[PDB]
């Protein structure tokens, strides 16, 4: 038979499952809804481990349970009472013999030790991957340190001593490759001559590589804490989502910089060379699976100031029109081809974050926090699982690093790029559109001519890499 | 066969804009949603006895990607310009949204509706008369909607489709 | 995209976690933090086919030895890891092999034998001894270093091929 359990009066996690406290989806069960007690029971279940559930729970629990209360509940879960001697044990003791204690030994081996270890696994994941709870609440950290540091008994000792050290490390807190990265490529601007760096003077290969390293780093820095609760849309977004916002603002600045480079090049022939260079950078972005970069370019070419430059469009080579068209087709039909491409490529890649943001926000807005069943309010856990599926996908693409060498000066150039200067957004984008109207006026106004502004060769070095010995 | 209308929702973030399309497209009668599901934004409807397909683009959550607005807006034939009735800033944003739509579409007469959205029980700060006056100054309809009861939701989208049909 | 459930098993301290984190993050973990149970995901193209690896990183410490059936039921293929400078970890391999076969009620479970820490000069398990055992199991033997990356992709992706061919 199954093991007997402590009385539900002395140990709350032994209450029987019922539809008043847990609901499963239609080979381990998947939870649709439950009380917090039942969620924590299944989070630390004696029959099986569920590391995905641990991640999902630790990512999303703050929408239904405070950190201080979670810690109290898992400490309660940990403190399991042992059963009393059975009749056979009693009779052995009465005869001066050692009892077999079979039921006690089984309960220790098959209930207490697995549940306790899985509680410790929750603690370990909490500290390793969700340490912000403890950064933001020093007293919570004190409680965790004290709980872990006072667990007695040899079965848990290795993990208790380990978790103590992990915590201490996290308080005061390297890549290997299968290959050498390719050689940094240079064009008109030479190493160390940052004053000459510009769209046409840096090598287009190296523009795309250095922007990809930058955008990859920005992508990799975004934590789930910046996403759950839709906090990047709320009034405190600068406090709660700074890495996400830095990432988006980089993308916005690069798109605006592309538009600015285009419309401030008043000479038609020179502007054609600018656009062609931008589409070459897009080509390298595609080769690098930098989908953020792809869309930065697409967004610039589809913007109101650029889209209307029909005279510039007429001179772009067919092969480059096709490249831009294929890139734009990734976004069509609600990103249908993008989603399929992302799921087919070999990472490293830089996903476009915007889709994740919309899906997280709509999942949180479109599903209720609780389900009402039999007069009880149950936590709607399926909603949290859906959010954690998205944050899990994000994290999966954050693991793989690019095998590309940083060029510190080119990196700094793109880090400090500021196309809008001191202008506000509306004034700056009106300026771009008025510049578009100036360089290619609306029909029937005649097309003016403009003098060249670049004194250096406009010919691209192309986007196929070179390799000296 | 049937006509498909490409509708785009625009408006300030952080104030419940997404409830409009969610409530429309939803299993109207079960409060649940998976936005990742292919065609969670497509809906076949009958408007004035004529069956059509609505394809709704709502990029709620991406508002900080401000240089992508043109890219997104260019896909649309008609626009819902949404503000929250308890957020005056979102109401004041409407003028620039409209100007940006006119620019992307290169037209002074783009089918659009103004939508005032009640996203919570916090105090209203934009009175219906203010929003009616704004809509009238633009020559477009005004619809108020509830983010909780689905009231006004069908009216907002159907009114927009009528604006497209009568353009 | 096919999904593959891989499980990494073996004695405590042989490098199951370091191998996994090297595969996932291209980073070598110097610390010895005993695992309870960790899981990772990795999208990767293998033999031209994109798949999604779910990797379960298990506990080697003997205090967890009663909790294995649950993960062996879910796993599709198993990396059986020992350390080439630890003879006892090699002797522990057959206990994992037999338990997996029992739980899955199968003589034909996808597996790879992995001899880890091959960056260390002071070997105590000879390649021939491990290779003999692998042949007796019908499975490949791959020596690895989570420190240098030697053999790491080969070990995991060979296991994927075994599952694919099963
Ligand atoms: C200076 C300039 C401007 C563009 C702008 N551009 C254009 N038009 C149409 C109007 N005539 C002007 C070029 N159409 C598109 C398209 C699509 C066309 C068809 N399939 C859907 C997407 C996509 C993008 Cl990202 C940019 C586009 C394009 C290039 C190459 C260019 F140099
Ligand atoms: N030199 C060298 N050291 C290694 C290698 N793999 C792991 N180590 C070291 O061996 C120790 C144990 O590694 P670890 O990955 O934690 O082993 P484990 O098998 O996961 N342990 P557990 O079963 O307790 O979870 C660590 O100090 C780690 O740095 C390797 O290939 N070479
Ligand atoms: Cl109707
Ligand atoms: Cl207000
Ligand atoms: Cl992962
Ligand atoms: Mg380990």
């Amino acid at each position: 038979g199954q093991m007997r359990l402590p009385s539900a009066d002395v140990y709350r996690f032994a209450e029987p499952d019922s539809e008043e406290n847990i609901i499963f989806e239609e080979g381990i069960p998947i939870i649709k809804a439950g009380t917090v007690i039942k969620l924590i029971e299944r989070l630390t279940y004696h029959m099986y481990a569920d590391p995905n559930f641990v991640r999902t729970f630790l990512t999303t629990y703050r929408s239904f349970c405070k950190p201080q209360e979670l810690l109290s509940l898992i400490i309660e879960r940990f403190e399991i009472p042992e059963p009393e001697p059975t009749e056979a044990d009693r009779i052995a003791i009465e005869n001066g013999d050692q009892p077999l204690s079979a039921e006690l030994k089984r309960f220790r081996k098959e209930y207490i030790q697995p549940v306790q270890l899985r509680v410790l696994n929750v603690c370990r994941h909490w500290v390793e991957h969700h340490f912000y709870d403890f950064e933001r609440d020093a007293y919570l950290l004190q409680r965790m340190e004290e709980f872990i540091g006072t667990v007695r008994g040899k079965a848990m000792k290795k993990w208790v001593e380990s978790i103590t050290k992990i915590i201490q490390r996290k308080k005061i807190a390297n890549i290997t490759f299968q290959s050498s990265p390719p050689t940094v490529e240079w064009h008109i601007s030479r190493p160390g001559h940052i004053e000459t760096f510009d769209l046409l003077t840096l090598h287009p290969i190296e523009i795309a590589r250095q922007l990809t390293l930058l955008e990859s780093d920005l992508y990799r820095a975004v934590q789930p804490s910046e996403l759950v609760g839709s906090v990047w849309t709320k009034e405190d977004k600068e406090i709660n989502s700074p890495n996400l916002l830095k990432m988006i603002r980089h993308t916005t600045n690069l798109t605006l910089w592309f538009e600015k480079c285009i419309v401030e090049t008043e000479n038609l022939e020179e502007r054609v060379a600018v656009v062609s260079r931008i589409i070459e950078i897009l080509q390298v972005f595609q080769e690098l699976n930098n989908f953020n970069g792809v869309l930065e370019v697409v967004s610039a070419m589809n913007s109101s100031p650029v889209y209307r430059l029909d005279h510039t469009f007429e001179q772009i080579p067919s092969r480059q029109k096709k490249i831009l068209e294929e890139a734009h087709e990734l976004s069509e039909d609600h990103y249908k081809k993008y989603l399929a491409k992302l799921r087919s490529i070999n990472p490293p890649c830089v996903p476009f974050f915007g889709i994740y943001l919309t899906n997280i926000l709509k999942t949180e807005e479109g599903n209720p926090e609780v389900l009402k069943r039999h007069g009880k309010e149950l936590i709607n856990f399926s909603k949290r699982r859906k959010v954690a599926e998205i944050t899990g996908e994000i994290q999966q693409y954050q693991n793989q690093p690019y095998c590309l060498r940083v060029e510190s000066d080119i990196k700094r150039f793109f880090e400090n790029l500021n196309p809008m200067g001191n202008s506000m957004e509306k004034e700056f984008t009106d300026y771009l559109f008025n510049k578009s109207l100036e360089i290619e006026p609306r029909n029937p106004k005649p097309l003016p001519r403009f003098p060249k502004k670049y004194s250096y060769p406009l010919k691209s070095p192309g986007v196929r890499p070179s390799n000296p010995r | 066969g049937m006509t498909e209308y490409k509708l785009v929702v625009v408006g300030a973030g952080g104030v419940g804009k997404s409830a409009l399309t969610i409530q429309l497209i939803q299993n109207h009668f079960v409060d649940e949603y998976d936005p990742t599901i292919e065609d969670s934004y497509r809906k076949q409807v009958v408007i004035d006895g004529e069956t059509c397909l609505l394809d709704i683009l709502d990029t709620a959550g991406q508002e900080e990607y401000s240089a992508m607005r043109d890219q997104y807006m260019r896909t649309g034939e008609g626009f819902l310009c949404v503000f929250a009735i308890n957020n005056t800033k979102s109401f004041e944003d409407i003028h620039q949204y409209r100007e940006q739509i006119k620019r992307v579409k290169d037209s002074d007469d783009v089918p659009m509706v103004l939508v005032g959205n009640k996203c919570d029980l916090a105090a209203r700060t934009v009175e219906s008369r203010q929003a009616q006056d704004l809509a009238r100054s633009y020559g477009i309809p005004y619809i108020e909607t509830s983010a909780k009861t689905r009231q006004g939701v069908e009216d907002a989208f159907y009114t927009l489709v009528r604006e497209i049909r009568q353009h």
